[PDB]
DNA sequence: GATGGCTATTCGCCGTGTCCCTCTCGCTGGCTG
RNA sequence: GCGAGAGGGACACG
DNA sequence: CAGCCAGGGACACGGCGAATAGCCATC
């Protein structure tokens, strides 16, 4: 529906976000554990606060400066990546991070009644036991 | 807190029974715990207490 | 069964069921406390916002419920006029202009 | 208690009365905290049903 | 005999006191100088405790060595010592520290014993042990330039408590207790519903006794034996299902220690190092001293053992099983006989005061449990022989314990100054909340109360009002602190019915053991009573009539009970628990005048409550007066030696009042030693003045006095009968940035060069300079950041080789409604070799004063909790004047004393009136019968002849009408109050008189520290939170008000849609329509229409950031 | 030119808790001496206001809508009966009722 | 009977919507802007806590370790205990203190997740949306006026 | 002897008023010249 | 320009 | 040693809802 979140709403839906949905929003992807540089004080590249994630610190500037005014908006940094725009970019576009090996979300597991547990008919003890790596399970016996 | 547990619509600490069907009462005074019985017009059954 | 739903919509889904077979759920009457007659609103969001926020909301996510943001507590969140007193389209609709006998008296 | 207190405050109480009223007024005001409290968590969830 | 005579310079201050007292108050700031002088080990705290216990003295620190050393390794061939605790003289004295940020601290030192095992060989040194805060002569730490007091605690004492809980569901009393330590493990010895008996040890779900009896040593048939009575235990023993003493100590292990393999030995070593080794369990002396007394085990024994023993346990399992049974006394094997009875945790002889002392010591042990494990792990890695005790101690963790604290605690209070009896009262000030202790919202409903313990050791009436109501009080004036940490008070032994005056201290236990009679009763000026019933205080709090037989103790005075705040309250017997409460809370918040004229009526409490509030300079030496100025006074000694006391000028304190010190000595007068040679902020040549008697009516005047609201005369303005002395201090700081310093510097950005008129050549303001809002206070510079030169320009730049010379101007510039005279400038730099935090080059204070008016909105409050602000200042002209033609300087509302029983502000005015205009009672015939109890010297009494009402014995309700009778005239032949305490007075308008007769006279009333000016606040637009985009909150910034949940509820009940939105949407979040509505009222367009929140689009991220797919469906 | 703008145009008066709907009111402004908001003895009860310390905040509706709200819905005139019972709130008590 | 009536509560709800449960185990991890959680710095060069930016650093510190402990290649029982202290990671940065102890920070302050942002009375729905700040507001002490 | 199947007991989770003013402090450890 | 802690003010006795 | 890196448990209550614990019944 809308994306300038005008107050022509009708609707707000809640639901489950898949992994497809979650790499969809993200404008980049995070994988570096680095938010400022210690001595220039700059967004990190590939961390938390990196401007090709998220955007611009400052309005109509990229990290390498290329371009600085107003007429250029819209285009990207071809040396830098960063995406030259108003810095309030920074307030909506949202990162991801790629995880090596699933997770579960805790709000379905262990809030009681543990809704995982009740749509796989499992108690939420032997549920923990099998999430927190302390014995196997058999997903399919052939 | 009465109001409180009046509108939360909760068991009240203090229930009194109330009878579900009218007639005369075969009284069973009980010491320590009680009894009452109410002989039904319909009759159906002297719902007991304890 | 066993699970309470609006009386209004009891009754409406009876009357739509009886049709193409005769089977009306039955239904008894229920005296429920306010903490949960206003935990079970058909509006997420004023349940998100009211009380227990983790379980109505993951519930709600889980459900995939929609809101239809007209209430009186949904429409202030998202900064909209009120569905009440000055607020209802019966006023925030009325069109108002000089009358024809005053205006030819401009 | 059952003493009771017997002088007026015009008449002026004595040490030990004065001590035996602080209990009813300290009982006063911290109810008078907690049942504000309560008396508002009543009303949000009246407001909000 | 009247007046406080034991103080020199006293004023005549004749007092209606009947009852002499045989103990004179304390030395109000003991609690908190014994304390601390207890933990340096001072000189006096020696020989004192050789007066009162010569066996063990110990200082905190020296207990603290004591308990720590040895350190030894486990190998056992080494081991290290700590001694000899010394305090070197402080580095810089107290104002010095106070001004320059420094703490003011000493050095410690302590000597090590670094003894070797394998080889033979000890080493000693002095350890370097950080800079120990030292308490100052009043009982302040001056902490990183702030005054702060540590407030004593109340904690609940290690030891045995029973206690017996009704068991509702089965109308079955049951009995259990809580063996307390401290720094211990917690354990339980209970009965369930049935009839057995549970332990639990670190609250591990419940176990029958037995496993422990077993564990312990102990066999069945010894068991048996040990309980051969009681019903229960047979009946445990039949169903212990458990055989075998190791078969129960594995069973504990696995319990307490699930998935670990047990074992007898480990097992045998755990139980018994849980309980019995002191290293990891150590009930301190009062834990021993509370369990021995409870359970009669030791009584000649010296205090030793401090540890549990076998014994112990089973005395409190046989007490509690004898308790259960419903025993009244039992008798111990080993031990005296003792009472079988529950303890209540809130009686004061199971809850102790941790002092000052006390509490640093904790900190100080804290802070040496890491060292000492710092200290034993590096042990291992340094090779044997190589190193050395001071290559050993690591002193970082303690002295980082010490600060923090003594800075960021819960009880490292900020000193709470604006006048001296908030200062005072802040000291002695018993909080029960704290680590340690209850919180506020684990605080019930039963803590708070005020048990009947209470009396004689916390006072029942000042406590503040807010949410801390019974948790924070304040110790009675006669209490003092046992040495253990209990609150004594003290006592006159009656013996064979004669009132002795031997003194002697008792805590709660010794009290309620005896019987206690009131404060006053008629003795016979022998020691005898009058009548033969007496109220007596029995043991259980209760309140009876004995004969003068039975009764054993007597209360020193009255006013005993009351603290040094409520003490101050004339007719305080008279005011009710609630307005005296106030009236407490209110003495502490007076701001300090610029006169200070002392009460016509007020209480012998005064003069020690200002000379001991310490502001008040009191000569230590006897001497003659040779020289006094405005700054000094310089007093000569008998032999040789001069010292010049130097005076505190126009300080400010810790709250923004003034703390001037003015003398009261000439240069003839000779003084003695103690006595008042200079005032402070609050006192009138010796005792408190908090504020000033003016002339008060008690009729409702034209509403403007409606509803507590009072009406002040302008003479208040004119003459500055009610005005104070505020000073404001502001702080800016020169710091090294990124591209370079900041400089503070006359030349500065773009800014009309007028404002530089009051700069001087380097910044800073001049000294005297009125400023008012939006003034430059310091001229201050930063470089403005990386500029772009015009490319013409840069090239012109390169060539000339010139510096960008940009910079930004921010300055210090004075908060809204701020103005004033500047005081003074205290300039900090680098280049003069201070001490300023890293990265700071400059750091600049300011202090800037303003003389506070009275105004409409002021708080102005009594003594006796009828406070109100300023509704309206009417001319002098027209305002209510006696047929003399003086003004009634303030007006009243009459509705407001009766329905708050607060009618000690009647009998104030009152005999403010019989004070202001004298009295003479005619002698002509004998005396009066009203007047036969009066004191001598009060028959007669010249005009302005202040008087004294004691707390709980003052003038009576006779008295006052007998001194109302006699009312001599002011000049002429004229009574304007006649007998009934009312009086004629003249309407200031119509002219004509009130038809009926207005109660007037002198009221002691005060300006509280709620001042308007400080109060008001207005905001358009201002700083706005980055999180979410509604405006900033507080004075401090701009800051607007919250619109709460209440107020929308309130606006939806309107049903004004439209305001609701417009208070939600556009003044508060709508980043891109505030601009635009700013816009359009500027321009008068029509307000644009509102958008969407930012605040609600914060909650759609987070929301989608918990992986939950909120999406918009515009249809 | 303040007293000019301030003429004939509300300003909402609140005092916390607002525990009922008369807990906020529209009063007209006007300019007065000193600095302390002059509130009308009357709708003291409406507040549970006393002047013994109490603060209160002002609010200031801006567009049309809101200051037509601020007349007709909200003015303190307008606001005598209370909402609960229909008892009178804006009537004489204390001093008045004593007189 | 009640049991499968729960069961079915939850199952039927999955059954009706059209969106499958796997989105309860997550393959990737959302990150809210950096303005939503900024990092204030505090004079004196320390930066204060934003205390989300903390359990970010965390999770991507477990991620990190975990892909190079499967690249360099390590036995079963290394690499699982890695993965499950992944699953605590995001597990406290979704819901700090909800399941075991909670992710203590500096002195002994426990952090503030995603979730703590709604729920209590410090939370976005009570604090700042139902209730929040306005501009055109003053406040000041009340006198009576009888005159008016 | 185990599944059903009813009443009781633990044990976690959730909540516990509004508005405002002032003040003070804000985590700990290693490589290396 | 956030968090924690402390203190404080205002809040029906028929 | 500091710039620049980085890595051991306490007084609260009341109510609701789910998972067991213990006891009688039947194949
Ligand atoms: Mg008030
Ligand atoms: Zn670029």
């Amino acid at each position: 529906g809308a994306m300038l979140d005008v107050n022509f709403f009708d609707e707000l839906r809640i639901g489950l976000a898949t992994a497809e949905d979650i790499r969809q929003w993200s404008y980049g992807e995070v994988k570096k554990p680095e938010t400022i540089n210690y001595r220039t004080l700059k967004p990190e590249k590939d961390g938390l606060f990196c401007e090709k994630i998220f955007g611009p610190t400052r309005d109509w500037e990229c990290y390498c400066g290329k371009y600085k005014r107003v007429r250029f908006k819209g285009i990207i940094c071809e040396r830098c990546g960063v995406e030259v725009t108003r810095a309030k970019v920074r307030r909506e576009r949202m990162g991801h991070i790629e995880l090596a090996a699933p997770v579960t979300h805790i709000w379905y597991f262990k809030g009681v009644p543990s809704r995982l547990g009740y749509l796989l008919d499992l108690a939420p003890k032997d549920l923990e036991k099998i999430i927190y790596f302390a014995a196997y399970v058999i997903t399919s016996v052939d | 807190p009465r109001v409180q547990e009046l509108f939360e619509a909760r068991v009240p600490r203090g229930k009194a029974p109330i009878a579900d069907v009218t007639g005369r009462v075969r009284l069973e005074d009980g010491e320590r715990f009680y009894k009452i019985t109410i002989v039904p017009d319909d009759g159906g059954e002297e719902v007991v207490y304890d | 069964p066993g699970s309470l739903i609006d009386r209004a919509e009891f009754e409406a889904e009876n009357r739509r069921v009886v049709a193409e077979g005769g089977e009306p759920a039955a239904g008894r009457p229920v005296l429920m406390g306010i903490t949960k007659a206003s935990l079970a609103t058909d509006s997420w969001l004023s349940a998100a916002s009211f009380q227990e926020t983790t379980r109505v909301l993951t519930d709600a996510a889980i459900n995939c419920r929609s809101d239809k943001l007209n209430g009186l507590k949904e429409n202030v969140i998202i900064g909209k006029l009120i569905p009440a007193g000055t607020g209802i389209n019966r006023y925030r609709n009325i069109a108002v202009q000089p009358t024809e006998e005053a205006r030819a008296a401009a | 208690i059952p003493r009771p207190v017997k002088s007026s405050f015009r008449e002026g109480l004595t040490v030990l009365e004065y001590f035996i009223n602080t209990h009813g007024a300290r009982k006063g005001l911290a109810d008078t905290a907690l049942r504000t409290a309560d008396s508002g968590y009543l009303t949000r969830r009246l407001v909000d049903v | 005999s009247s007046s406080n005579n034991s103080v020199p310079g006293a004023p005549n201050r004749v007092s209606f006191a009947k009852l002499r007292e045989p103990l004179e108050v304390p030395g109000l700031l003991d609690v908190q100088t014994d304390s601390f002088e207890w933990l340096i080990g001072s000189p006096r705290w020696r020989e004192s405790a050789a007066e009162r216990g010569d066996v063990n003295p110990v200082g905190g620190l020296e207990e603290v060595l004591y308990e720590l050393s040895p350190i030894e390794d486990f190998s056992g061939s080494m081991s290290l010592s700590f001694s000899d605790p010394r305090f070197d003289d402080v580095k810089a004295p107290v104002d010095e520290c106070k001004d320059k940020d420094m703490t003011y601290a000493a050095p410690l030192f302590v000597t090590a014993e670094f003894i070797n095992n394998n080889t033979g060989e000890i080493k000693s040194q002095t350890v370097f042990m950080g800079d120990f805060p030292m308490m100052t002569e009043k009982g302040t730490f001056i902490i990183n330039g702030t005054e702060r007091v540590v407030v004593s605690q109340l904690v609940r004492s290690p030891g045995v408590y029973f206690d017996e809980t009704i068991d509702k569901s089965t109308d079955k009393t049951l009995h259990s207790v809580k063996v307390i330590p401290s720094r211990g493990a917690w354990l339980e010895f209970d009965v369930d519903k049935r009839d057995t008996v549970g332990v639990r040890i670190d609250r591990k779900r419940r176990q029958p006794v037995t496993v422990l009896l077993k564990a312990l040593g102990w066999t069945s048939e010894q068991i048996v034996e040990r309980f051969g009575f009681s019903e229960i235990m047979r009946s445990t023993l039949e169903k212990d299902n458990t055989v075998g003493t190791d078969e129960a100590l594995l069973d504990i292990y696995r319990k307490l220690r699930p998935g670990e393999p047990p074992t007898k030995e480990s097992a045998q070593t755990l139980l018994e190092n849980l309980f019995f080794k002191e290293k990891r369990y150590d009930l301190a002396r009062v834990g021993r001293y509370k369990v021995n007394k409870k359970l009669g085990l030791h009584v000649g024994e010296p205090i030793t053992s401090s540890t549990l023993t076998e014994e112990d346990v089973v005395a409190t399992i046989e007490y509690l099983v004898r308790l259960h049974e419903g025993q009244t006394t039992m008798t111990v094997p080993g031990g005296v006989e003792v009472p079988v009875e529950t303890d209540d945790i809130d009686h004061f002889g199971n809850r102790r005061l941790r002092t000052v002392g006390e509490l640093i010591q904790n900190q100080i042990r804290v802070g040496m449990s890491r060292m000492e494990r710092v200290v034993r792990e590096r042990m291992t890695t340094q090779d044997v022989e190589a190193i050395t005790p001071q290559t050993l101690i690591n002193i970082r963790p303690v002295v980082a314990a010490i600060k923090e604290f003594f800075g960021t605690s819960q009880l490292s209070q900020f000193m709470d100054q604006n006048n001296p009896l908030s200062g005072l009262t802040h000291k002695r000030r018993l909080s029960a909340l704290g680590p340690g202790g209850l919180s506020r919202e684990r605080a019930g409903l039963e803590v708070r109360d005020v048990h009947p313990s209470h009396y004689g050791r916390m006072c029942p009436i000042e406590t503040p009002e807010g949410p801390n109501i019974g948790l924070i009080g304040s110790l009675s004036v006669y209490a003092r602190v046992n040495p253990f940490g209990f609150i004594e008070t003290p006592y006159r032994k009656v013996v064979d019915g004669v009132v002795s005056d031997e003194i002697v201290y008792l805590t709660a236990d010794e009290e309620d053991r005896h019987v206690v009679a009131q404060a006053n009763s008629p003795i016979d000026a022998d020691g005898r009573f009058v009548e033969p019933r007496v109220l007596v205080r029995r043991k259980a709090g209760e309140v009876e009539y004995v004969p003068s037989s039975e009764v054993d103790y007597m209360d020193v005075s009255p006013r005993q009970m009351v603290s040094v705040a409520t003490a101050m309250i004339p007719f305080l017997e008279h005011d009710d628990a609630n307005r005296a409460l106030m009236g407490a809370n209110m003495q502490r918040q007076a701001v300090p005048l610029v006169r200070s004229e002392a009460p016509l009526v007020g209480t012998g409490m005064e003069l020690r409550a200002a000379i001991d509030a310490g502001d008040v300079v009191v000569a230590e030496e006897s001497g003659v007066i040779e020289e006094v100025s405005a700054d000094y006074i310089t007093v000569m000694h008998d032999n040789g030696t001069r010292r010049t006391y130097r005076m505190r000028k126009f300080a400010r304190s810790n709250h923004g009042t003034c703390a001037n010190q003015c003398p009261i000595v000439d240069a003839g007068d000779r003084v003695e030693a103690g006595q008042v040679i200079a005032d402070g902020p609050c006192t009138d040549d010796g005792e408190m003045a908090l504020g000033k008697n003016l002339l008060v009516a008690i009729m409702p005047w034209e509403g403007h006095n409606y509803e507590d609201a009072i009406i002040l005369s302008n003479r208040l303005v004119e003459e500055d009968v009610l005005t104070s002395i505020h000073i404001e201090e502001h702080e800016i700081d020169a710091r090294d940035t990124k591209l370079g310093a900041e400089e503070i510097t006359r030349d500065i950005p773009n800014i009309s060069d007028e404002v530089l008129a009051d700069l001087d050549e380097r910044g800073i303001v001049r000294i005297g300079a009125e400023v008012r809002d939006g003034d430059i206070l310091v001229g201050k510079v930063t470089p403005k950041g990386e500029t772009e030169l015009t490319p013409e320009e840069r090239l012109l730049r390169a060539i000339f080789g010139e510096k960008a010379r940009e910079v930004r101007d921010t300055s210090l510039k004075v908060p809204h409604g701020e103005s004033g005279k500047v005081i003074g400038i205290r300039v900090f730099s680098r280049e003069d070799e201070d001490e300023l935090p890293a990265g700071v080059n400059e750091l600049v204070r300011v202090y800037v004063a303003q003389k506070r008016k009275i105004s409409d909105g002021d708080k102005l409050a009594g003594r006796h909790g009828n406070k109100g602000v300023i509704g309206k200042i009417l001319p002098v002209e027209d305002m209510p004047f006696l047929a003399d033609g003086t003004p009634v300087d303030i007006i009243l509302n009459t509705h407001g004393v009766p329905r708050r029983m607060n009618i000690g502000q009647i009998l104030e005015t009152h005999l403010g009136w019989c004070a202001h205009s004298g009295w003479k009672v005619d002698a002509a015939k004998g005396v009066p019968d009203w007047a036969a109890r009066l004191p001598d010297e009060l028959l007669e009494a010249q005009p302005n002849a202040i008087v004294s009402t004691p707390v709980f014995d003052g003038a009576q309700e006779a008295e006052l009408q007998g001194l109302l009778s006699c009312t001599l005239p002011n000049r002429d032949g004229d009574v304007l109050v006649d007998a009934d305490g009312k009086a004629m007075l003249f309407d200031g308008r119509s002219g004509e008189p009130f038809p009926y007769p207005v109660t007037v006279g002198y009221m002691y009333i005060m300006k509280l520290h709620h001042l308007v000016d400080d109060k008001i606040h207005a905001r358009s637009t201002g700083p706005y939170s980055m999180i979410t985009q509604q405006p900033l909150g507080g004075k401090a910034q701009f800051g607007g008000q919250r619109f709460g949940e209440m107020e929308c509820w309130a606006m939806q009940a309107y049903g004004a849609a439209y305001t609701l939105q417009e208070l939600l949407t556009i003044k508060s979040d709508d980043t891109v329509g505030r601009v635009k509505v700013y816009e359009a009222i500027v321009k008068g367009e029509n307000i644009p229409e509102p958008g969407i929140p930012e605040s609600f689009k914060v909650l759609l991220k987070e929301l989608q950031s918990l992986c939950l797919n909120v999406e918009v469906l515009s249809s | 030119v303040l007293e000019e703008v301030i003429a004939e145009h509300p300003v909402l008066l609140n005092r916390a808790p607002t525990l009922h709907r008369l807990g906020i009111q529209a009063f007209e402004p006007m300019l007065v001496e000193g600095k302390a908001i002059q509130l009308h003895p009357l709708v003291c009860e409406a507040f549970n206001a006393d002047f013994d310390g109490d603060q209160m905040a002002v609010h200031l509706p801006l567009s049309a809508e809101a200051q037509a709200e601020a007349r007709i819905l909200m003015l303190s005139s307008n606001n005598i009966l209370s909402p609960a019972s229909g008892r009178p709130l804006a009537m004489p008590r204390l001093d008045m009722v004593t007189g | 009977k009640l049991r499968a009536l729960k069961r079915l509560k939850v199952v039927a709800a999955f059954q009706q919507s059209g969106n499958s449960p796997m989105g309860m185990v997550l393959d990737a991890v959302p990150v809210i802007p950096p303005e939503l959680r900024p990092m204030v710095q505090l004079d004196g060069g320390r930066f204060a806590t934003s205390d989300l930016n903390d359990l970010y650093r965390r999770v991507i510190n477990r991620n990190n370790r975990l892909k190079r402990l499967i690249d360099l290649g390590a036995p079963e029982i290394i690499v699982n205990n890695e993965k499950r202290m992944l699953q605590e990671s995001v597990d406290a940065l979704f819901d700090n203190g909800r399941r075991g102890r909670p992710v203590t920070g500096p002195g002994n302050r426990p952090l503030k997740s995603l979730s703590d942002l709604l729920k209590g009375k410090q939370g976005r729905f009570r604090q700042n949306l139902l209730g929040k700040r306005v501009d055109y507001s003053g406040r000041s002490v009340i006198v009576v006026g009888p005159q008016l």
